[PDB]
RNA sequence: ACGACGACGUUGAUAGGCCGGGUGUGUAAGCGCAGCAAUGCGUUGAGCUAACCGGUACUAAUGAACCGAGGUCUUGACCA
RNA sequence: CGACACAGGUGGUCAGGUAGAGAAUACCAGGCGCUUGAGAGAACUCGGGUGAAGGAACUAGGCAAAAUGGUGCCGUAACU
C-alpha cells in the first residue's frame, strides 16, 4: 500500500483515485 | 501591421498598383532612368503575361516583348524611376503568374495566343 | 536538418494511412491506446473530420466518409457527439498521456471523448 | 532462494554478483538496480528472494542479515544451432550460469 | 551522430488546439436554366489547403529522490 | 539433389476466370503474410530515377545512359 507522491490506496497494476500515477504524471481527478 | 510587412510601405511604397498586369495584357512601361546624360524622355515596349510580383516589394514581369531581337529584364514597380501605366488588350485567359510558352515560340497565330 | 514538419515514424506509406483508423477508434469507442506520437497527430485526424461535419448537409456528410471508412460510427458522428459538442469550438476530443505499459515501453494515454 | 534452470552464460553471469558479495542486504539493493548489464536481472531476482524465505521459515532478522557467499560456477552446456555469418552450420558450445547467494545474520 | 550545448518548467506561451494575420491554388456543394453527352454555362474573381507569425494558456511542463569533500600542514606583515 | 527449413537445380496436366494487339499490367477463385526487431531527417556505397549551358571534350572503344521505337496513309536510294 506504498503510493509515490501521495499514500494510501495503490496497485502496481493501474493508477489511483487521487492524482493517477505509474511513473507518468498527467491523469486528475 | 506586423513586423514584417509593417517595415515596408516606405521604400516602393504600395502605390495604387495598376489593374494589370494581368494575363495577356500587354502595358506599355515607362522609365526615367539615366544611364547616359541624365535627360531621358519618356519611352515604350509591348509586354504580354508571365506575370510576377508579391505584396510590399512587387515587379513587373517577363517583358516579353518582340521588338529588337528579342526580350526579357525588367525593373522592380514600384522604383525611384516609375511613373503611371495605361491599357492594351482586353484580358485573355490561361494561368496568370507563372506562364512560360510564348519564347521560344513567338510567331502571328503563336504570340499572343495561349 | 530544417523545421518540425509530420513524423513519419515508419516510411511513406505506412505514414493518410494509419491516421484513418485508430482515428474511428475514438468513435467508435472512448478510449485508444497507442504510443508517444501515438494519437497527438490523430488529433487532427479528428477535427479535421469534425466540423465541416458538424451541420448536417450533404456537403459535409460525404467528407466524413472519405477519411474513415465507416458507415456505423460516420452517422454517430452526428444525432451524436455533435449535435453535442454545440456551443463549444475547439477541444473535441484531447487527452492527457499515460505512463507506458509493458511489452514496448512506450507511453500512452486514451485519447477518449470529452 | 538460490539458482536452478536458465540459459545465462556463467561468465557474464557475475560481476554483478560482485559489489553485492559484501554485508549489508540494502547494499545489494540499492546496487544492481543499474548495471546496464543483462547480468542485473535474474540475479537480482535472487539475493532479493534470498532474504525471503530467510524471514519467514530458517527465522531471521532483515536489519542484520548480509551477504556471505555468492559464486557463479557449473552448466551444463549444450549444442545450439546458431546460423551464423553469411551462411553456415555450427553448434554453439554454449553454458548456463550458477548465481548462489546467502543472506543469513552476520 | 553517442556525450555535450542552450531555453523554459505557472513568478510559464515551450508545444498543440482555436481565431486572426501573412501565403499556396483557382472557381465549390447544390440548384436553376445549362447540354443528347463529354462536361461547355450562370450562380462564385467562389472553395480547399499550409513543416510561418501573433493573440490566446483552453489543453500539456508533477512529485520526489539523490551525487555530496567536510574549511589537510610546516610557516612572512597587517589587524585585535 | 546440392553437408543445413542454401534467393541454385528439378518432368507432365490446368495457357478461354474478367477488361487488350497476345498464355503482358490491375483484379474474383484459391493460397499466403515462414525470407529477426526498436529509436535518430550524419560523413560515409551499393541499387535507382536525370539535371540549367555545352555536350564524348571522358574513353582502347560513347562501355554506360539515352534516344527512335504501336497503328493507318503518302513515299522510299546504291546494290542484287
Amino acid at each position: 500500500l506504498s503510493v509515490d507522491k501521495t499514500s494510501g490506496e495503490k496497485h502496481l497494476r493501474h493508477h489511483i483515485t487521487a492524482d493517477g500515477y505509474y511513473r507518468g504524471r498527467k491523469v486528475i481527478a | 501591421s506586423n513586423i514584417i510587412k509593417q517595415l515596408e510601405q516606405e521604400q516602393m511604397k504600395q502605390d495604387v498598383p495598376s489593374f494589370r498586369p494581368g494575363d495577356t495584357v500587354e502595358v506599355k512601361v515607362w522609365v526615367v532612368e539615366g544611364s547616359k546624360k541624365r535627360l531621358q524622355a519618356f519611352e515604350g515596349v509591348v509586354i504580354a503575361i508571365r506575370n510576377r510580383g508579391l505584396h510590399s516589394a512587387f515587379t513587373v514581369r517577363k517583358i516579353s516583348n518582340g521588338e529588337g531581337v528579342e526580350r526579357v529584364f525588367q525593373t522592380h514597380s514600384p522604383v525611384v524611376d516609375s511613373i503611371s501605366v495605361k491599357r492594351r488588350g482586353a484580358v485573355r485567359k490561361a494561368k496568370l503568374y507563372y506562364l512560360r510558352e510564348r519564347t521560344g515560340k513567338a510567331a502571328r497565330i503563336k504570340e499572343r495566343l495561349n | 536538418h530544417r523545421k518540425s514538419g509530420r513524423q513519419l515514424n515508419r516510411n511513406s506509406s505506412h505514414r493518410q494511412a494509419m491516421f484513418r483508423n485508430m482515428a474511428g477508434s475514438l468513435v467508435r469507442h472512448e478510449i485508444i491506446k497507442t504510443t508517444l506520437p501515438k494519437a497527438k497527430e490523430l488529433r487532427r485526424v479528428v477535427e479535421p473530420l469534425i466540423t465541416l461535419a458538424k451541420t448536417d448537409s450533404v456537403a459535409n456528410r460525404r467528407l466524413a466518409f472519405a477519411r474513415t471508412r465507416d458507415n456505423e460510427i460516420v452517422a454517430k458522428l452526428f444525432n451524436e457527439l455533435g449535435p453535442r459538442f454545440a456551443s463549444r469550438a475547439g477541444g473535441y476530443t484531447r487527452i492527457l498521456k499515460c505512463g507506458f505499459r509493458a511489452g514496448d515501453n512506450a507511453p500512452m494515454a486514451y485519447i477518449e471523448l470529452v | 532462494a538460490k539458482h536452478r534452470h536458465a540459459r545465462s552464460s556463467a561468465q557474464k553471469v557475475r560481476l554483478v554478483a560482485d559489489l553485492i558479495r559484501g554485508k549489508k542486504v540494502s547494499q545489494a539493493l540499492d546496487i544492481l538496480t543499474y548495471t546496464n548489464k543483462k547480468a542485473a536481472v535474474l540475479v537480482k531476482k535472487v539475493l532479493e528472494s534470498a532474504i525471503a524465505n530467510a524471514e519467514h521459515n530458517d527465522g531471521a532478522d532483515i536489519d542484520d542479515l548480509k551477504v556471505t557467499k555468492i559464486f557463479v560456477d557449473e552448466g551444463p552446456s549444450m549444442k545450439r544451432i546458431m546460423p551464423r555469418a553469411k551462411g553456415r552450420a555450427d553448434r554453439i558450445l554454449k553454458r548456463t550460469s550458477h548465481i548462489t547467494v546467502v543472506v543469513s545474520d552476520r
